[PDB]
């Protein structure tokens, strides 16, 4: 899902991308997720 | 063998059931329920999950969900019984309950199961696309810094409408001096009168529509730029590239790529065209496709800093995706030879620090943001890199969000930010902290999908609370 942010340079969009992936990460590694 | 018997009521429900008899294998399976003891709560949890199989067939998602969630109470991590709930809250248009279902259904799996995952990848998609477009309708557009607005249009330099003056004489020098919120009114007034900067004015006004947020409002502005083929083919091509990027944005690669095509064909010298469709290729993955753009960027701007970085970077991901350990060290080398020959491209550092995080330099790469901040003092987003690099590498959530509230002090209207230091407090474990970064950075988002992303991360938190209350 390319979520494309206006008038940003190709290095800030390309962080996009590695903020999902860290979104999903960190939902996965909560306290919730370890404690059940 | 009191147990037995209700094993055996349950055994001849299964066998109506593969016959398809669903009513008979009911019935048998209410029998099994009245047969077992009290004291057997998985066996007695097995026998409604069995029963509200059959109702799933019958399609009466109701009594579905209703002998899922008595399962449920007996065997309370029961993950087939909590999943069939989730896929009858589904039908039952149930969204935030069929979340909370999947979502304990994932953690029990340890989010090895695509099956669960697909299902709470959709319903998130959902709940924070529906929030997204009632916020929209009314929500007042803020008008970005001049910083931006400049940044935004020096990466312009055929669109006629950013040029200096040697109704939309008004607008332009209201841009001038800085004072963009009279700009919008001003390009109306061309546009009701017909002036003869009338393209321009129905260019200028879109851009701003844009740049506030309200895309809404530009499409149709785009639209007739487009239209009025007697207008200035640079005027045209400018508003095809800005409608295509609006397409990319809404989830239309197609659409956005025909209006990119028809810009190159109609202007073919016009090099916004080939450096804002590269960057968009890079995105999409299609390397072959922006190195040849980001060469004719170079064809066209050969003392262009910026496009010599682009096409290194462009190079770079092209062996990235291919694995060729002498390619990629040969596009790594390539980094040094374009920040040495033009030092002071921000830029170029930070497409090189990019590529050292994606080949583990985090120390090397972290410098590279370091000289950024040495040439760009003002520029946020280098500290959001930052941040976003320290938790790649040491996993430092403390010294993380130092770095990503350095931003907000430069600028409080980086909604980029705001999301990063929500997903820290969502790995530190406050929910209630992280759905407050969520919600300040869905009050500044630019476009609608933005805004759906941050209100499925907040559903995402909110459901998190809720299953961790059992």
């Amino acid at each position: 899902p390319i979520i494309l942010r206006l008038g940003s340079p190709l290095s800030l969009n390309m962080a996009r991308k590695t903020l999902n992936s860290l979104e999903d990460k960190a939902f996965q590694l909560t306290p919730i997720a370890v404690q059940m | 063998n009191s147990l037995d018997r209700a094993q055996a009521a349950k055994n001849k429900g299964n066998k109506y059931f593969k016959a398809g008899k669903y009513e008979q294998a009911i019935q048998c399976y209410t029998e099994a329920i009245s047969l077992c003891p009290t004291e057997k709560n998985v066996d007695l949890s097995t026998f409604y999950q069995n029963r509200a199989a059959a109702f799933e067939q019958l399609q009466k998602w109701k009594e579905v969900a209703q002998d899922c969630t008595k399962a449920v109470e007996l065997n309370p991590k029961y993950v087939k019984a909590l999943f069939r709930r989730a896929k009858a809250h589904e039908k039952l248009d149930n969204k935030k309950e069929c979340l909370e279902d999947v979502t304990a259904v994932c953690i029990l799996e340890g989010f090895q199961n695509q099956q669960s995952m697909l299902l709470a990848d959709k319903v998130l998609k959902l709940l924070g696309k529906e929030k997204a477009k009632e916020k929209y309708k009314n929500r007042e557009p803020l008008m970005p810094s001049p910083q931006f607005i400049k940044s935004y249009f020096s990466s312009f330099t055929d669109d006629i409408i950013s040029q200096p003056m040697l109704g939309y004489l008004k607008a332009k020098q209201y841009m001038e001096e800085e004072n963009y919120d009279k700009i919008i009114s001003e390009c109306s007034k061309e546009i009701d009168a017909e002036g003869k900067y009338m393209a321009e004015a129905l260019l200028l006004r879109a851009t701003f529509y844009l740049l506030i947020g309200n895309a809404n409002a530009a499409k149709p502005d785009l639209d007739k730029v487009i239209s009025l083929k007697e207008a200035n083919v640079k005027l045209r091509a400018n508003a095809l590239i800005k409608r295509g990027s609006m397409y990319m944005q809404q989830q239309q690669p197609l659409l956005s790529t025909q209006d990119f095509n028809m810009a190159a064909d109609i202007d073919p010298q016009n090099a916004d065209v080939y450096h804002h469709r590269g960057q968009l290729k890079i995105l999409l993955d299609q390397v072959e496709e922006a190195v040849a753009d980001f060469d004719e960027c170079i064809r066209l701007r050969p003392e262009s800093a910026l496009a010599q970085a682009q096409k290194c970077f462009a190079l770079y991901r092209q062996a990235y995706t291919g694995n060729n350990s002498s390619q990629i060290q040969a596009a790594m080398k390539g980094f040094e030879e374009v920040i040495k020959k033009f030092p002071r491209c921000a830029e170029g550092y930070a497409l090189y620090a990019q590529a050292l995080t994606d080949q583990q330099q985090f120390g090397k790469a972290d410098e590279m943001y370091d000289k950024c901040i040495d040439l760009e003092p003002d520029n946020a987003t280098t500290y959001v890199h930052k941040g976003l690099l320290q938790l790649q590498w040491k996993q430092d959530l403390d010294r993380g969000l130092e770095l990503i509230s350095k931003a907000i002090e430069i600028d409080n209207k980086c909604d980029f930010a705001y999301e990063t230091m929500g997903t820290i407090e969502v790995q530190r474990g406050n929910m209630e902290k992280a759905i407050d970064m969520f919600n300040k950075a869905i009050n500044l988002a630019k476009s609608e999908m933005e805004m759906a992303h941050l209100y499925s991360l907040c559903d995402a938190a909110h459901a998190q609370t809720e299953v961790a209350k059992k």
